[PDB]
């Protein structure tokens, strides 16, 4: 018992949507699982301090779009934020 | 009635109300926006994506169905994009490069 | 001004072999956005 | 007789062909015979720091068993991070 | 446009070459034209060993311009 | 006679085969006895789970691989082939691990 | 002439006065020891917010920071300083 | 009633209040204990008197009345303990230890 | 003469001080180049996120403390200059 969560679903849905015929063995799905756990926080303790000096008192995008153009190194900065900024308006265009 | 994921609504595949709740749950400040959790969510799926992706490839050129760590090894270390990312993290099971210094060979 | 004959006389000296970058990886700054 | 059979000079449980085998790893052709020691030394102050705050951790949560996440937690520390064992 | 290649053999060669050719197209260049493996050669201008990814507009070359080559083997 | 090979070739033949497998190199036993050895002295009567003893090899042999690797790019630097414990102390040195 | 600042530079001083009675101290100096301080209470504070949360726990307390410490002051200034403050505890237990 | 200090009540020169309220307002933790900042404050005290009469021997030496950078930095630089403590930081206007390799040297 | 591309502005007896403090004693001809590239290296990896911050703060101009902080972010702090 004693539920726990993961991530292996949804790399699994991605794995699908690429390479729609290949397997994935367990490690290589635990190492992805606690690849996204790192990645995650890296992020958000950056953006903490980020907002926490110019002292406002609630994350929103456009810090979150600072804190990635610091960490991603050159072009995979250039996509993501594309991406980011995209897959945003239009959820906000649609509820 | 009839709700609706918020992924749909942004029309993706992480558990945008999960990272959401997680973002409050974790000291990170005080009061957490709205688009956030939505950004955050775009740009992980991108990023394991697109390693995914790489490591399909490089399975398939040694000829095998499933995908195992020495893969993922052979698949970040081979783009600098990434490996930079990546400088000290260490994959188990992942041995290393092919890769021998250029003196040592014989003289022909 | 250019020492260009001291630095070919340096290259018949040193003569020493090289390492640098062989490939070019921009398939990560391409397809990459279509994936 | 319950426990406690004190162990000594387990570091000569590294043998020489083991750490040769290391070396072709890395991509060494000539070896020196000295170095048998050395490594045997180096390894040690890295296990040694590394199982200190190992230790340290459990301690703190007051068990008698050393898990998994303890040994991944003070490898993160140190800079060194390791995936795969349940982040 | 056209360059002048001098080798240290006393022998200066013409070439095909563009300003946005790269220095590794113009040493297969010379290997199609000399045999020469492109791995062995390094082109010399202006007082620097040409780099094999950047073109002849990038080292500001203009026509009529004596380059030298000398041959030095890696590997072996 | 007999056939023997030229003296270091064998090497190259080692060396292209172990860049290529995965696997440990060191046998568990010793090795965990090692680890239950230096784990008294900061407080005896432990316990173990299996798996927590496999992590600590993985991370020691990662590190020793990468530390030969450098080791070898010193050696190479002063025109030798093999390897001394001076060039050793000197990575050490320069990563700032022993600084 | 607003907007107060802070610093610690008051406290430095009387800490000073306390080993050298007969010493100054320049204003960059100064600066560096504020610095100085800002930089481990940051640090140590930030190590105990993580021991607590793996161990889900909600609030800091003592017994946490006594453990932060013996993860980074190095041996020697460990055993003192562990020692320094489980005294100052103790007096002011009783001590209201 | 009348009032007083906390620190008076541990004898100590850090001023609590402040390092108590500065736990709350940094997302820390949730709640704060009670104890912990008289702990904390401990050790800061603990540390500061160190580096100082530290540094004060080596001024004194060198016939001046009042502590410069330059000081301090030969005061880290010489204990291996605050050495490593501070392993990476660099200290303006600091100079560097006076050391020379032998080779260098002449013959004798 | 006035025409300096400021990398040049990097004098080499200059250069000669620097690796006196550090402790050389001969030096080659050509060091007087891999300084120049590296140090403009270094400086880009820093003023990036120097203006990144400032940008992020809507400001416009280029306070310390920001320096500061990508400072400590590659992994070099600095005491002294505030923070």
């Amino acid at each position: 018992k004693t539920r726990k969560e993961s991530y292996a679903i949804y790399v699994y849905k991605v794995l699908k949507q690429v390479h729609p015929d290949t397997g994935i063995s367990s490690k290589a799905m635990s190492i992805m699982n606690s690849f996204v756990n790192d990645v995650f926080e890296r992020i958000a303790g950056e953006a903490s301090r980020l907002a926490h000096y110019n002292k406002r008192s609630t994350i929103t995008s456009r810090e979150i779009q600072t804190a990635v153009r610091l960490l991603l190194p050159g072009e995979l900065a250039k996509h993501a934020v594309s991406e980011g900024t995209k897959a945003v308006t239009k959820y906000t265009s649609a509820k | 009635a009839k709700a609706k994921t918020r992924s749909s609504r942004a029309g993706l595949q992480f558990p945008v109300g999960r990272v959401h709740r997680l973002l409050r749950k974790g000291n990170y400040a005080e009061r957490v926006g709205a688009g956030a959790p939505v950004y955050l969510a775009a740009v992980l799926e991108y990023l394991t994506a697109e390693i995914l992706e790489l490591a399909g490839n490089a399975a398939r050129d040694n000829k095998k169905t499933r995908i195992i760590p020495r893969h993922l090894q052979l698949a970040v270390r081979n783009d600098e994009e990434l490996n930079k990312l990546l400088g000290r993290v260490t994959i188990a099971q992942g041995g290393v490069l092919p890769n021998i210094q250029s003196v040592l060979l014989p003289k022909c | 001004p250019w020492s260009e004959e001291r630095v070919v006389r340096k290259v018949l000296y040193l003569s020493l072999k090289e390492f640098k970058n062989s490939q070019k990886r921009q398939h990560a700054e391409g397809i990459a956005g279509s994936l | 007789k319950r426990h406690r059979k004190v162990l000594r000079d387990n570091i000569q449980g590294i043998t020489k062909p083991a750490i040769r085998r290391l070396a072709r790893r890395g991509g060494v052709k000539r070896i020196s015979g000295l170095i048998y020691e050395e490594t045997r030394g180096v390894l040690k102050v890295f296990l040694e720091n590394v199982i200190r705050d190992a230790v340290t951790y459990t301690e703190h949560a007051k068990r008698k068993t050393v898990t998994a996440m303890d040994v991944v937690y003070a490898l993160k520390r140190q800079g060194r991070t390791l995936y795969g064992f349940g982040g | 446009m056209q360059i002048f290649v001098k080798t240290l053999t006393g022998k200066t060669i013409t070439l095909e070459v563009e300003p946005s050719d790269t220095i590794e197209n113009v040493k297969a260049k010379i290997q199609d034209k000399e045999g020469i493996p492109p791995d062995q050669q390094r082109l010399i201008f202006a007082g620097k060993q040409l780099e094999d990814g950047r073109t002849l507009s990038d080292y500001n070359i203009q026509k009529e311009s004596t380059l030298h080559l000398v041959l030095r083997l890696r590997g072996c | 006679k007999p056939h023997r090979y030229r003296p270091g070739t064998v090497a190259l033949r080692e060396i292209r085969r172990y860049q290529k497998s995965t696997e440990l190199l060191i046998r568990k036993l010793p090795f965990q006895r090692l680890v239950r050895e230096i784990a008294q002295d900061f407080k005896t009567d432990l316990r173990f789970q299996s798996s927590a003893v496999m992590a600590l090899q993985e991370a020691s042999e990662a590190y020793l691989v990468g530390l030969f690797e450098d080791t070898n790019l010193c050696a190479i630097h002063a025109k030798r082939v093999t390897i001394m414990p001076k060039d050793i102390q000197l990575a050490r040195r320069i990563r700032g691990e022993r600084a």
